């Protein structure tokens, strides 16, 4: 009845001076909107429906027609940026708010749908939608005793569209938004279903994704020991957001660091730093490289929980760039360890994977490395020795590569290679 | 993100 | 003397 119309007829149907015949075309529309291949949203749009069927939406007295263009406009915001824009010029923002309202519960999930694509856009379409006073409503809808009775679905998409109400920077979300999301978002994080959990766990990584601040709010809402429980996760949808997100506190103050640790994360890393996926690996080295980057006993904590023969696995054998993550992890615990952890680190066997990667050709590995060796050096100095380090770097043919660097483009680099061969191999 | 309702 | 800590974009981007 409604299936493969022609746009030509969706519209002479639409313009009917008849309810029952503009339902049959917007469901027409609807279905069009809905195909696999290439639908023709930029046609529907050209047509001038984007209007009609925002004009739909109130028509409380006919439901159908309601969802039907609810989901037409879904389908045509779920595009391009452009195809957005032209859900939102067509007035589509507070339409969609008070469907939320709505008793029929397929139209209330189409308005959440709706809308999480529209703030899903950027920024400026995110707090467009916030000013139109869309979380109210949104977290109305998850006013309930136990989170397990609402429907599957419908739990989800309200998720998703918070997370997208806690995305994008440039600027960040509003700061009383993100307060007023907060204790609804610790609450899906404690929920049984995986894809609440994943899509928790971005708007999380969302949000602690920016200055100290912005990780402070998160984290005085005591959910580092759940992120950390979602880390052991055996799906890998949910640890790449809880990674994400703990590898972003991990930027934040030396505090914010330890709260990471006492939750015990560091019990999860030697998985993460051998995981199958190179992007776990690679996120798991550099939030590793943030910790290497804080206070001595938090240096220590990674050496008691035998982390560092894991950084001389990924820095021996890793993707490239779990590699230069590898490099700054040990840049950053030779820059701030004590000589004792230094020399551990040198007996677990970093010297020899260290020379190696100085043939890569990454003037930024170099630099990295380079430091690492004059903070080796500097430990070596307070000890006596010098000689011991210079045979072993001789030994793995690393005084090859740093002599091969005095020639290299980089002022840095020929400068750094030139100090270390006339102070330690002359 | 977006995504369309199929 | 201390390691200095590295957003994701300063890592990736």
């Amino acid at each position: 009845g409604t299936v493969n119309w022609s746009v030509e007829d969706i519209v002479k149907g639409i313009n009917s001076n008849n309810l029952e015949s503009q339902l049959q075309a917007t469901q027409a529309a609807r279905k069009l909107l809905s195909r696999e291949k290439q639908p023709p949203i930029d046609n529907i749009i050209r047509a001038g429906l984007i209007p009609k069927f925002v004009s739909f939406l109130g028509k409380t007295d006919c439901s159908p027609i309601q969802f039907e263009s609810a989901w037409a406009l879904t389908n045509i915001a779920s595009g391009t940026s452009e195809q957005t824009k032209a859900v939102v010029d067509g007035g589509a923002i507070p339409a969609f708010i008070s469907l939320l309202a709505s008793p029929h519960a397929h139209i209330s999930e189409q308005a959440v749908w709706a809308l999480g694509n529209i703030a899903g856009d950027g920024s400026a379409f995110r707090d467009l939608v916030i000013k139109h006073g869309a979380i109210d409503p949104l977290l109305a809808l998850l006013a309930v005793p136990d989170l397990s009775t609402l429907a599957c679905g419908y739990l989800r998409n309200l998720t998703w569209t918070l997370s997208n109400l806690c995305r994008n920077k440039n600027p960040a979300p509003p700061l009383d938004a993100v307060e007023q999301i907060l204790p609804t978002l610790v609450r899906l994080l404690h929920h049984n279903d995986p894809e609440v959990l994943a899509d928790s766990c971005w708007a999380i990584s969302y949000l602690t994704d920016g200055p100290n601040e912005r990780i402070e709010m998160v984290v005085k809402k005591g959910v580092v020991p759940q992120l950390v429980k979602l880390l052991g996760a055996t799906e890998l949808p949910i640890v790449t957001p809880a990674l994400r997100a703990i590898g972003n506190i991990v930027t934040g103050t030396d505090e914010q660091t330890q709260k990471v640790i006492d939750a015990g994360a560091l019990a999860v890393f030697p998985s993460l730093l051998t995981n199958p996926k190179t992007n776990i690996q690679k996120e798991a080295t550099w939030t590793m490289s943030n910790i290497t980057a804080g206070r001595q006993d938090q240096i220590q904590q990674v050496v008691n929980h035998g982390l560092v023969p894991f950084l001389v696995g990924v820095l021996s054998k890793a993707d490239f760039k779990t590699q230069k993550e590898a490099a700054w992890a040990i840049t950053n615990y030779t820059s701030g360890g004590t000589v004792e952890q230094i020399v551990y680190l040198v007996h677990c066997g970093i010297i020899e994977p260290l020379m190696n990667l100085l043939s890569a050709k990454d003037t930024k590995i170099i630099q990295v490395i380079l430091d690492a060796i004059s903070n080796i050096f500097q430990a070596a100095e307070k000890l006596g020795e010098t000689e011991k380090l210079s045979i072993m770097i001789e030994e793995c043919g690393g005084l090859d590569k740093i002599e091969a660097l005095q020639r290299h483009e980089n002022e840095s680099v020929y400068k750094a290679s030139l100090n270390l061969i006339e102070k330690y191999f002359s | 993100q977006k995504r369309s309702f199929s």
